[PDB]
């Protein structure tokens, strides 16, 4: 695709220090500070039962797709004005690409 | 008759666009070296060090503060209540490398001002003119503050720097960057979960969670939640005051007054002990890195 | 064969206060049922209703139009070019029997300026007048215009509707809204990702996507970019024409000359065939629930 594909081994790392703290990624899974982020691959923004998500979230509407997703993750406020994600920015496209490999298998 | 005037002298020949080049270089750095404490990078030791330099000063004689840029000096590197900070300096170095002519207490105090802006926070008015003293000038060790502490001392203290209980209350929310490392102050864990995004999370954290006193493994109390932040005595302190806590509410509920209010209380803090002159120019606003583009 | 006159007469005693009211409960419920279609909610199928009821007009004759309010009826209501608009009808009935004083032309056309203005758009100027026609003044199937067409075509058609170049490229940016789906039209895909906005999202997809000629599982061909959107051939005809090419570059340049221009032409598609006395009051430009509080 657009996007590459990396280390599901280091995406692990990135997740675990970077997002973890607010998400968690297995079945049935809690709704911490964020949501649960099992099968976010192939469905759209803001459609997580049990969570009060932000109107700026929703009526965006985009399906989660690889490609989407690291235009997200690189700045949170600036492609979703409004949205309550407390997120710096990967800067770097190793560090999402690596990201994503990951996500697809643990999300999926 | 009068205490210590220290009176700000621009460096030499430099204006705004010098210090925004400081800025730049700070900034994309912060960007550049993301891997730092866990990918939190070094935004949070920039802001504690532009704290513990300037948290230095004594109102009453004019002694420490940023002014001096005594840090690089043995006696106030090696204090051990700033562990942690080394780091802060080894990031600054190859920046004062990079610009030989910037004073200590200036490039200290601008990394605080440039991580706060570099982590989404308020815009921080800054001024040049620090000059770097000898080493005599030098404060001695324990002018820091103890964070095994409660609300009287909190307040007490921080009248030594001037700051009133709405500031005390803004200054601490900069609790809501980075975390408290066991190697360092005796203290583990982080005040919440976005750690290098400066928000009104501190004040949130307090109020919203269920806080339990536990001993952590260097054996010292800190609050506890079951979402695993932390909150030192003098952190859990600003709720247990009925006059902290009304303030705490306020800023909780509106992160734009927190904004406003910790972008004077910061700047005065940077600024605590230093004369600026009348024909000095206005405080510089610095443009952050996503203005410009990147 | 000597055409029909269709004189604009106000509903009794009804003023700027008592169409503020419907157009309210309009706005209320499409912030209310946002569910419907993915959530891109009632608010495209709103726009769609009063361009259709409208596009039925021919000025040879002053058949058909707003006016009537004739839509209700069988034989427009199962009109197949009218497929997805049922929801449309099933939306604005319970709000026709909480004010039964309003017109069906008048009810329709007004859910169409506000699901324009309630979605961010212009504002646009609307005049209340149009009078309930009985079954048979209903207009014959195949009024409205094919999709599967060329640039030719869609100057002929919108001469009917004594719509000029400007008038059509600026009508058809209501295509930023919703979507087509395959049940419906035979075409299926949004033409943009800001569905529930009005923007000129259109004209600047139109001009900066990738598009290839496929075939959807309708067998119909549509034009469709790797980022997932897709255009109608009517709506491609629209930068293959040299004059309406220089008019899209234009609105997708500027947001403002396009709002200006779709009001005019919105307003003037809504009211195509009445003819209102001096007399009759000054168009109505109604505030949004957001203006209002709310
Ligand atoms: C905590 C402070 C956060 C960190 C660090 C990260 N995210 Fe998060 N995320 C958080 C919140 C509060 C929300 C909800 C936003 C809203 O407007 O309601 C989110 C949301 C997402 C989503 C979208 C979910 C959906 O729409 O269904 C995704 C895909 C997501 N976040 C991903 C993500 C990743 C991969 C991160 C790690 C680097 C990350 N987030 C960190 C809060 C926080
Ligand atoms: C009372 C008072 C007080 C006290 C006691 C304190 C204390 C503290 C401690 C203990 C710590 C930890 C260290 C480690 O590393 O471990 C911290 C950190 C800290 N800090 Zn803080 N503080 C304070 C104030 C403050 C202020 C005022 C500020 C600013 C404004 C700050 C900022 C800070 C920060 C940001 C940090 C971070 C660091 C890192 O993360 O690295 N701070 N602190
Ligand atoms: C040429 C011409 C033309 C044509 C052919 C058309 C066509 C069409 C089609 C096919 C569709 C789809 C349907 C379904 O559902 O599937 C539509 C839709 C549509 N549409 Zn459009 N159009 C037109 C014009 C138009 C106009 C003029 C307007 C207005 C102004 C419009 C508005 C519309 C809308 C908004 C929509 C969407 C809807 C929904 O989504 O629901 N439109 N459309």
């Amino acid at each position: 695709t657009e996007f590459k594909a990396g280390s599901a081994k280091k995406g692990a790392t990135l997740f675990k220090t970077r997002c973890l703290q607010c998400h968690t990624v297995e079945k049935g899974g809690p709704h911490k500070v964020g949501p649960n982020l099992h099968g976010i691959f192939g469905r759209h923004s803001g459609q997580a039962e049990g969570y009060s998500y932000t109107d700026a979230n929703i009526k965006k509407n985009v399906l989660w797709d690889e490609n989407n997703m690291s235009e997200y993750l690189t700045n949170p406020k600036k492609y979703i004005p409004g949205t309550k994600m407390a997120f710096g920015g990967l800067k770097k496209e190793k560090d999402r690409n690596d990201l994503i490999t990951y996500l697809k298998k643990a999300s999926e | 008759t009068t205490p210590l005037v220290h009176v700000a002298s621009v460096e030499k020949g430099r204006s705004y666009e010098d210090f925004q080049k400081v800025y730049n270089a700070i900034a994309l750095k912060l960007r550049e070296d993301d891997e730092y404490d866990n990918y939190i990078g070094y935004g949070p030791v920039l802001v504690r060090l532009a704290w513990h330099i300037s948290g230095t000063w004594d109102k009453h004689d004019n002694t420490g503060g940023s002014y001096g840029g005594t840090y690089r000096f043995k006696k106030e590197f090696n204090d051990p209540s700033n562990a942690g900070l080394q780091n802060g300096f080894k990031f600054l170095e190859p920046i004062h490398k990079e610009f030989p002519w910037i004073s200590s207490g200036d490039l200290f105090s601008l990394g605080g001002v440039t991580a706060v802006q570099e982590m989404q926070g308020p815009k921080i008015p800054w001024r040049c003119g620090r000059v770097d003293t000898p080493e005599d000038t030098t404060p001695d060790n324990g002018r820091l503050p103890d964070a095994d502490k409660d609300a009287g001392y909190v307040r007490t203290f921080f009248q030594r720097l001037n700051m009133n209980d709405r500031e005390v209350v803004a200054l601490m929310g900069a609790h809501a960057l980075g975390k408290t490392h066991l190697k360092n102050s005796g203290y583990e864990g982080p005040w919440g979960a976005a750690n290098n995004v400066f928000t009104n999370e501190f004040y949130l954290n307090l109020l919203n969670e269920d806080w339990k006193l536990e001993k952590n493994d260097a054996n010292n109390e800190q609050w506890d939640s079951k979402s695993g932040y932390m909150m030192l005595p003098t952190d859990y302190s600003l709720i247990q005051d009925p006059k902290y806590l009304s303030i705490v509410k306020e800023y909780a509920n509106d992160q734009d007054k927190f904004f406003k209010d910790f972008s004077k209380a910061f700047e005065k803090l940077l600024e605590n002990g230093i004369t600026f002159p009348k024909d000095a120019p206005s405080p510089f606003i610095f443009k952050t890195l996503e203005e410009q583009g990147l």
